[PDB]
RNA sequence: GAGCUAGCCCUGGCCAGGGUGAAGCUGGGGUGAGACCCAGUGGAGGCCCGAACCGGUGGGGGAUGCAAACCCCUCGGAUGA
RNA sequence: GAAUGCCGGCAUGAGUAACGAUAAAGAGGGUGAGAAUCCCUCUCGCCGUAAGCCCAAGGGUUCCUACGCAAUGGUCGUCAGCGUAGGGUUAGGCGGGACCUAAGGUGAAGCCGAAAGGCGUAGCCGAAGGGCAGCCGGUUAAUAUUCCGGCCCUUCCCGCAGGUGCGAUGGGGGGACGCUCUAGGCUAGGGGGACCGGAGCCAUGGACGAGCCCGGCCAGAAGCGCAGGGUGGGAGGUAGGCAAAUCCGCCUCCCAACAAGCUCUGCGUGGUGGGGAAGCCCGGGUGACAACCCCCCGAAGCCAGGGAGCCAAGAAAAGCCUCUAAGCACAACCUGCGGGAACCCGUACCGCAAACCGACACAGGUGGGCGGGUGCAAGAGCACUCAGGCGCGCGGGAGAACCCUCGCCAAGGAACUCUGCAAGUUGGCCCCGUAACUUCGGGAGAAGGGGUGCUCCCUGGGGUGAUGAGCCCCGGGGAGCCGCAGUGAACAGGCUCUGGCGACUGUUUACCAAAAACACAGCUCUCUGCGAACUCGUAAGAGGAGGUAUAGGGAGCGACGCUUGCCCGGUGCCGGAAGGUCAAGGGGAGGGGUGCAAGCCCCGAACCGAAGCCCCGGUGAACGGCGGCCGUAACUAUAACGGUCCUAAGGUAGCGAAAUUCCUUGUCGGGUAAGUUCCGACCUGCACGAAAAGCGUAACGACCGGAGCGCUGUCUCGGCGAGGGACCCGGUGAAAUUGAACUGGCCGUGAAGAUGCGGCCUACCCGUGGCAGGACGAAAAGACCCCGUGGAGCUUUACUGCAGCC
RNA sequence: CGAUGUCGGCUCGUCGCAUCCUGGGGCUGAAGAAGGUCCCAAGGGUUGGGCUGUUCGCCCAUUAAAGCGGCACGCGAGCUG
RNA sequence: UGGGAGAGGGUGGUGGAAUUCCCGGAGUAGCGGUGAAAUGCGCAGAUACCGGGAGGAACGCCGAUGGCGAAGGCAGCCACCUGGUCCACCCGUGACGCUGAGGCGCGAAAGCGUGGGGAGCAAACCGGAUUAGAUACCCGGGUAGUCCACGCCCUAAACG
RNA sequence: CCGAGGGUAGGGCCCGUGACUGGGGCGAAGUCGUAACAAGGUAGCUGUACCGGAAGGUGCGGCUGGAU
């Protein structure tokens, strides 16, 4: 049957993307934390 | 004269439709329609604030002239009478000798080809608009302004009207469609006659589908819900109300007056509604 | 977190084929004029049968599955909320 | 040494289950160390509204070629979507951007919020909608509307010629729209041809034939033709389209009008450029100088912004045309022609799937287009089949039980069972015919029956032609032929009588409930006069509604018919300028602390002082309520009638052993040989009853009862047969579980149900196929039940706060 | 209570005997036939239907008879539900 | 042809008296009602009086032993549309007539449907009396209805 | 071919009968009240509507077949 992951590149960038995170207090704290932890990718990788 | 159907379906047995007799034009004036942003009952926060809305037919909003003192003394020919999906009344397209065109809501008795005019000097005939002070006490009247220059607010639905009952100073006393007796300022404009399409209220929707066409989604009784949802919720089997009948939000919905007590307009309402 | 799900908003798309035959219209009959009756025309409908499509009624299977809800046979809707 | 401990390693179950659709395989030839599994050929089977082909998501090199086989592949592997390497994606016209707006998002101005932030007209962003210029063929191992070939086209710059009051983010027109139905003419696609082109074939009894088999087109500027779309022309007036206007709007006048005219699209033709089968021979060559024509069918596509009808009344903005403003009028724009200029990103491959979502090469899920032929009334249904693609990545044998899916069965025919559950039966089309009841629609496919193939003969109307032949479509009458059987295969209702509940179509517990539940049109009460009520938000702002009482909110009830009684004492709501109670505040009789003092400071009575409660009244489709005792009538029984207690008042009409009835299988009647169910009655209704509506009601229902006819492996009662497993051999190889085990019966005993203790009995050692009685078998730290001064959801006249309102 | 699945049916039995039948007896208010009651006896047998989930029970038609109990109210790693 | 009388009918306008309710003023101890009473209303200011307003229904005097209509029935006033009827002239037609099974139309009140309207009245209903009782008669309340539109119902001591 | 009739299926009319139920006629020796006939103690009757143990009452409109 229809499962829960239905990938959609535009939906991905517009929801979790860098510019979405930076718009918002919570989103900037996400990037701070990812950077502080040393994450290699601050944001999901999506192709455009 | 409402139109009836033979019972060739279960729903056609009761369904009735307007007869659209007075209608003479089946196309809106292009310069006078604009897109009507459907809301679904949802406010600017995205939240339902009026339950059970949405999903009805697409509509263009026709710009209606609710001032009319906009063009004192400039007469106009009643060019057409059109259907309007945004109100119960029909609308009349006016061609002004000015060259300008606009709509008013169609009074009862308006005739395509007759002329109308607004102003302190206009004849007391159907379709004309005047400040309230120059209309004879006793005439029925519609599309009444509440305060001067603020637009027509009263008696706008199909078959409605107000009646001038007397004068008192700068003000004149109206009986609103609700039977309320109210002072309205005498410089407020109004339009002699009653609103047309009186047979509107005799329409039988007929089936659940017709409500849906109108944007009315199904309405769910409190008694059909659970206690998280509604005061009338829960109970084993059916249940009587078990408490004073209440809204989804807990206030009582039989009798409880809701008009604000210290409201300034109270000084101008002579007698609360009948019935 | 509404890429699942629920509702709404905007903008597009889909619904083989067959059946029933409302109003109206024309003709005739009728009448003082009508109502109305008959034929033909007409093509209405949360109309009928039935694929796509949407479902999930009863039974059987499956049960460390092909599958963390599937399969077969049956069955509901299919111009409409 | 234990924590159902943690991490790791390794056992057991066990050579066991399984190896993922039952569409299917066989042989020959090659390659190689090795072959059921790779390549090639022949034969067989499967899909063919796909299991074929195109596109969009998503995936991201999986594409092509060489060389490989450790691992991945459920086996094998020489093969591969795997390892290594190299190659491969070419655009002014295709898609997106350098264009437009939609919801929404953002947001100059502005508004609001402790901060963070929330809003917000314009503007901007935002597409699968608008707009916009490329078709056919050829070429590579791999790209092609991109390269090449042919024939076309768009925009920008510059120039020339002609023309014009040129000029815009401003005005206007236009863009610009629904659903159902549908005309005319075409095209796509298809069928046929005695005609045209073609390698060839004559079998096995016949056929050298009007024989078989194959093919008989595609693109194309201008011009022309056919068919459609769009559009009235001129003058005068002008106060409206936030400036101006010659434009548009409005008024009047004049020729014109279902015409033509002008304009645009489709289709055809069209210079020219292409393609071109079978068979044959090793993708290619040949066929071939290929032919390239006639007839029929014919779209849901095109002309198109076509037409009619209906109500639920059907985006925007730019491109484009026109108007004028500053400006500028040696400019600028328009038209034609010429030369130059024309950027960025995508393009491989998979794409109903082994490359996407599902941990898997997973029987599941995934939007758009094309989807041939014949037959069956039609069709995208069904069967078969084209092109095209496949045989589903373990095989070989065997022919037990048992399982699954399937076929048939004597006599009986529901006797099965909770229930005809399941499976039979019925089954399409044409004709005949068809009941109660009914809201006159229906019920209705009611029920029931007859017809159905093929051949010859005669004949009726239509479409295309021409009015005829030819073709194609709809029929009618007669005479015959064969079989068990003619919708001969496949797809395709069993029916009736009678109750309950719900009017109806709909909706729901994604994954145990589809219903009688929810919704529903309709009915009533109630709130709301508009800066509405109400909802969300601290606010601003929004919804409501660009609505205005024939409207909007809330609540109950639930089509329709006939109806909906009595009680307002309590509660709620509504009304009530009197009274009673009432907080802060006002007031300040009087009293107190201190000071030598003027003074400073504290307490404080009467009296005034809201809402709310108290008090008076109204109100039931507001919360709700709607009795008991004794007596009495020519026999008995009963009680119309009387008395009496109590109440706010004592249940009306209708209905009743009911979705309600305890006693209970009440009693009686019906149906049955037999009826705890069913239906019809009665009424001592444990414990119906009138909008948590009462009693009915045609039609409807995958709802839940009862009965009958038809027909059956449901059963008496079982038998045989088929295939997929089970079994045997080769290959690969799990699982929960497991204190260790050398693990028998009885009668006893034992923490009360013992392989393990006692006594006796029985018993050589070890497996395989089978069955499930035990190992208080496995699984899950019992959901029941209790306990914990454990938790959480929900309620209220529990307590105490808060929002909100007064 | 770190689980011992609960009514009824189906299937499959097996045991007890306080015996329903069949076999053997004594007593009788046993003439015969038929029955009553007690003793012995567990070898075999002990029907098909209607109603209801029913066990039970009632009823129909038969019968030599239409027995009653135990086996975790025998039996859900055997089925039903 | 020429005239007459009339609540004949239909539509629309419109005038005054009275009842009820509401606002203002003035006023106070009751009012109302009956056979007599009581319920009811009234110091929360009633009744009686004056001023203003709303709204519905019915039209006093004329009015009659009257008029008109086929019957049911029809009554302020005005206008329009329209029926029947009588009279005088004796002009025209030339038996064109009478009746009427079926048919069709009209048909008081009550009643029904849909929607308005609602003052007064008033079934049902509630209360007070009366009474042996009083599901009545009398009194105080009160919903349908009585009124308008449209469509039904088709009855009567529809009687002379 | 037609055909007595037989069989299958569905309709129409008629008669007999049925748990139970509706009122009616008669009986008369009962119980309740007294609706009508007098102004019958509320004049009567009336079509209709709503109500009540019962005769009946009330409403609306009608008739006199109404006493004073
Ligand atoms: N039926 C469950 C057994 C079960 C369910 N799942 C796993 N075991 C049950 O109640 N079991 C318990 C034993 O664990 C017990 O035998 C029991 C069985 C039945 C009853 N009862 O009153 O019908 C009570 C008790
Ligand atoms: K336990
Ligand atoms: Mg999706
Ligand atoms: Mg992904
Ligand atoms: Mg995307
Ligand atoms: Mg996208
Ligand atoms: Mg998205
Ligand atoms: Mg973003
Ligand atoms: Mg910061
Ligand atoms: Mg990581
Ligand atoms: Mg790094
Ligand atoms: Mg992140
Ligand atoms: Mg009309
Ligand atoms: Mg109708
Ligand atoms: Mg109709
Ligand atoms: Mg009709
Ligand atoms: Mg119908
Ligand atoms: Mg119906
Ligand atoms: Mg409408
Ligand atoms: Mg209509
Ligand atoms: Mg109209
Ligand atoms: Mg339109
Ligand atoms: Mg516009
Ligand atoms: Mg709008
Ligand atoms: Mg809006
Ligand atoms: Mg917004
Ligand atoms: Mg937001
Ligand atoms: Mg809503
Ligand atoms: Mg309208
Ligand atoms: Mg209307
Ligand atoms: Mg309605
Ligand atoms: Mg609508
Ligand atoms: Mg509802
Ligand atoms: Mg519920
Ligand atoms: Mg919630
Ligand atoms: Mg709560
Ligand atoms: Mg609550
Ligand atoms: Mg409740
Ligand atoms: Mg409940
Ligand atoms: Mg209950
Ligand atoms: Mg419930
Ligand atoms: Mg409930
Ligand atoms: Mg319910
Ligand atoms: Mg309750
Ligand atoms: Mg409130
Ligand atoms: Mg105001
Ligand atoms: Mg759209
Ligand atoms: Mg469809
Ligand atoms: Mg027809
Ligand atoms: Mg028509
Ligand atoms: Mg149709
Ligand atoms: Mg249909
Ligand atoms: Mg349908
Ligand atoms: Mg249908
Ligand atoms: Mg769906
Ligand atoms: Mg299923
Ligand atoms: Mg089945
Ligand atoms: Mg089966
Ligand atoms: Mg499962
Ligand atoms: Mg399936
Ligand atoms: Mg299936
Ligand atoms: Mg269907
Ligand atoms: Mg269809
Ligand atoms: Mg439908
Ligand atoms: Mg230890
Ligand atoms: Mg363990
Ligand atoms: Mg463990
Ligand atoms: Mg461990
Ligand atoms: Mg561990
Ligand atoms: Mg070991
Ligand atoms: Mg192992
Ligand atoms: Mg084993
Ligand atoms: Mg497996
Ligand atoms: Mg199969
Ligand atoms: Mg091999
Ligand atoms: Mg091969
Ligand atoms: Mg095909
Ligand atoms: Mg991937
Ligand atoms: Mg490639
Ligand atoms: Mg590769
Ligand atoms: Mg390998
Ligand atoms: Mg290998
Ligand atoms: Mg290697
Ligand atoms: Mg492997
Ligand atoms: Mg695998
Ligand atoms: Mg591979
Ligand atoms: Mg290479
Ligand atoms: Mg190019
Ligand atoms: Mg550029
Ligand atoms: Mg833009
Ligand atoms: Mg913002
Ligand atoms: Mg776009
Ligand atoms: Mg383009
Ligand atoms: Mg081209
Ligand atoms: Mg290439
Ligand atoms: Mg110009
Ligand atoms: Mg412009
Ligand atoms: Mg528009
Ligand atoms: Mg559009
Ligand atoms: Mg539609
Ligand atoms: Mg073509
Ligand atoms: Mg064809
Ligand atoms: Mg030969
Ligand atoms: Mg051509
Ligand atoms: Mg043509
Ligand atoms: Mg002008
Ligand atoms: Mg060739
Ligand atoms: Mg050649
Ligand atoms: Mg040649
Ligand atoms: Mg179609
Ligand atoms: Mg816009
Ligand atoms: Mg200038
Ligand atoms: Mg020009
Ligand atoms: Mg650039
Ligand atoms: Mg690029
Ligand atoms: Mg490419
Ligand atoms: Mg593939
Ligand atoms: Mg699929
Ligand atoms: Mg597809
Ligand atoms: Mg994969
Ligand atoms: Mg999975
Ligand atoms: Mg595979
Ligand atoms: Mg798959
Ligand atoms: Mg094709
Ligand atoms: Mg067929
Ligand atoms: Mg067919
Ligand atoms: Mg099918
Ligand atoms: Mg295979
Ligand atoms: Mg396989
Ligand atoms: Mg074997
Ligand atoms: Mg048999
Ligand atoms: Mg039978
Ligand atoms: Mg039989
Ligand atoms: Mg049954
Ligand atoms: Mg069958
Ligand atoms: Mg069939
Ligand atoms: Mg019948
Ligand atoms: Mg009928
Ligand atoms: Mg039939
Ligand atoms: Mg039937
Ligand atoms: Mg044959
Ligand atoms: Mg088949
Ligand atoms: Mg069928
Ligand atoms: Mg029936
Ligand atoms: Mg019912
Ligand atoms: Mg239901
Ligand atoms: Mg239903
Ligand atoms: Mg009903
Ligand atoms: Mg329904
Ligand atoms: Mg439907
Ligand atoms: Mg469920
Ligand atoms: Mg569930
Ligand atoms: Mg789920
Ligand atoms: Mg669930
Ligand atoms: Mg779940
Ligand atoms: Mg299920
Ligand atoms: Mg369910
Ligand atoms: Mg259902
Ligand atoms: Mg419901
Ligand atoms: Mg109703
Ligand atoms: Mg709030
Ligand atoms: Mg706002
Ligand atoms: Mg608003
Ligand atoms: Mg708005
Ligand atoms: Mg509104
Ligand atoms: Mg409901
Ligand atoms: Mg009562
Ligand atoms: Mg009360
Ligand atoms: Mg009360
Ligand atoms: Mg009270
Ligand atoms: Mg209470
Ligand atoms: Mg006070
Ligand atoms: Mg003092
Ligand atoms: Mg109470
Ligand atoms: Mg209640
Ligand atoms: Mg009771
Ligand atoms: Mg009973
Ligand atoms: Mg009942
Ligand atoms: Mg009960
Ligand atoms: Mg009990
Ligand atoms: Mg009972
Ligand atoms: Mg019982
Ligand atoms: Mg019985
Ligand atoms: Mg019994
Ligand atoms: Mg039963
Ligand atoms: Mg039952
Ligand atoms: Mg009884
Ligand atoms: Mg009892
Ligand atoms: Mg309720
Ligand atoms: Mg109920
Ligand atoms: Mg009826
Ligand atoms: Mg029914
Ligand atoms: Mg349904
Ligand atoms: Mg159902
Ligand atoms: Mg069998
Ligand atoms: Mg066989
Ligand atoms: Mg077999
Ligand atoms: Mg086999
Ligand atoms: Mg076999
Ligand atoms: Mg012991
Ligand atoms: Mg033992
Ligand atoms: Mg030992
Ligand atoms: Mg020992
Ligand atoms: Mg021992
Ligand atoms: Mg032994
Ligand atoms: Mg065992
Ligand atoms: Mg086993
Ligand atoms: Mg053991
Ligand atoms: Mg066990
Ligand atoms: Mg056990
Ligand atoms: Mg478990
Ligand atoms: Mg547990
Ligand atoms: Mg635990
Ligand atoms: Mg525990
Ligand atoms: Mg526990
Ligand atoms: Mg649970
Ligand atoms: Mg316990
Ligand atoms: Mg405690
Ligand atoms: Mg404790
Ligand atoms: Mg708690
Ligand atoms: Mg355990
Ligand atoms: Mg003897
Ligand atoms: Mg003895
Ligand atoms: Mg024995
Ligand atoms: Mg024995
Ligand atoms: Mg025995
Ligand atoms: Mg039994
Ligand atoms: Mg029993
Ligand atoms: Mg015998
Ligand atoms: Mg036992
Ligand atoms: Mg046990
Ligand atoms: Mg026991
Ligand atoms: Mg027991
Ligand atoms: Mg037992
Ligand atoms: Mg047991
Ligand atoms: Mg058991
Ligand atoms: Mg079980
Ligand atoms: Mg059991
Ligand atoms: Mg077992
Ligand atoms: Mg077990
Ligand atoms: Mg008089
Ligand atoms: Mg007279
Ligand atoms: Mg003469
Ligand atoms: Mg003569
Ligand atoms: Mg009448
Ligand atoms: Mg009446
Ligand atoms: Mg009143
Ligand atoms: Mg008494
Ligand atoms: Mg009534
Ligand atoms: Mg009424
Ligand atoms: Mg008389
Ligand atoms: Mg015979
Ligand atoms: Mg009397
Ligand atoms: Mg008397
Ligand atoms: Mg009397
Ligand atoms: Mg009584
Ligand atoms: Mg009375
Ligand atoms: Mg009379």
């Amino acid at each position: 049957m229809k499962r829960t992951w239905q990938p959609n590149r535009r939906k991905r960038a517009k929801t979790h993307g860098f510019r979405a995170r930076m718009r918002t207090p919570g989103g900037r704290k996400v990037l701070k934390r990812r950077r502080q932890k040393g994450r290699w990718r601050l944001t999901p990788a999506v192709r455009k | 004269a409402v139109k009836k159907f033979k019972p060739y379906t279960p729903s056609r047995r009761f369904m009735t439709v307007a007869d659209f007799s007075e209608i003479t034009k089946t196309e809106p004036e292009k310069s006078l329609v604009k897109p009507l942003k459907k809301t679904g009952g949802r406010n600017n926060q995205g939240r339902i604030t009026v339950r059970f809305r949405g999903g009805g037919h697409k509509r263009l909003y026709r710009i209606i002239d609710f001032k009319r003192w906009d063009k004192v003394g400039i007469p106009a020919k009643v060019a057409a009478i059109e259907y309007d999906p945004n109100r119960s009344a029909r609308i009349a397209l006016l061609h002004y000798v000015d060259g300008e065109k606009r709509y008013i809501i169609a009074p009862d008795g308006l005739q395509v080809g007759q002329q109308v005019v607004a102003g302190p000097d206009a004849p007391i005939q159907v379709g004309n608009a005047l400040p309230l002070r120059f209309i004879p006490v006793g005439t029925v009247v519609h599309a009444v302004e509440l305060e001067p220059k603020k637009g027509a607010k009263l008696a706008r639905a199909a078959g409605t009207s107000a009646q001038i009952q007397g004068r008192e100073g700068d003000y004149v006393i109206l009986r609103l469609p609700s039977g309320e007796l109210r002072k309205v300022h005498g410089e407020c404009y109004a339009t002699v006659g009653a609103v047309g399409n009186a047979d509107h209220k005799n329409i039988v929707l007929g089936k659940a589908g017709r409500s849906r066409w109108l944007g009315r989604r199904p309405h769910v009784r409190g008694a059909a819900m659970n206690p998280v949802d509604h005061p009338h919720g829960g109970g084993e089997g059916r249940a009587p109300r078990g408490r004073p009948p209440a809204s989804p939000w807990g206030w009582q919905t039989k009798g409880l007056k809701t008009r604000k007590r210290r409201k300034p307009s109270s000084r101008f309402i002579i007698a609360r509604r009948k019935k």
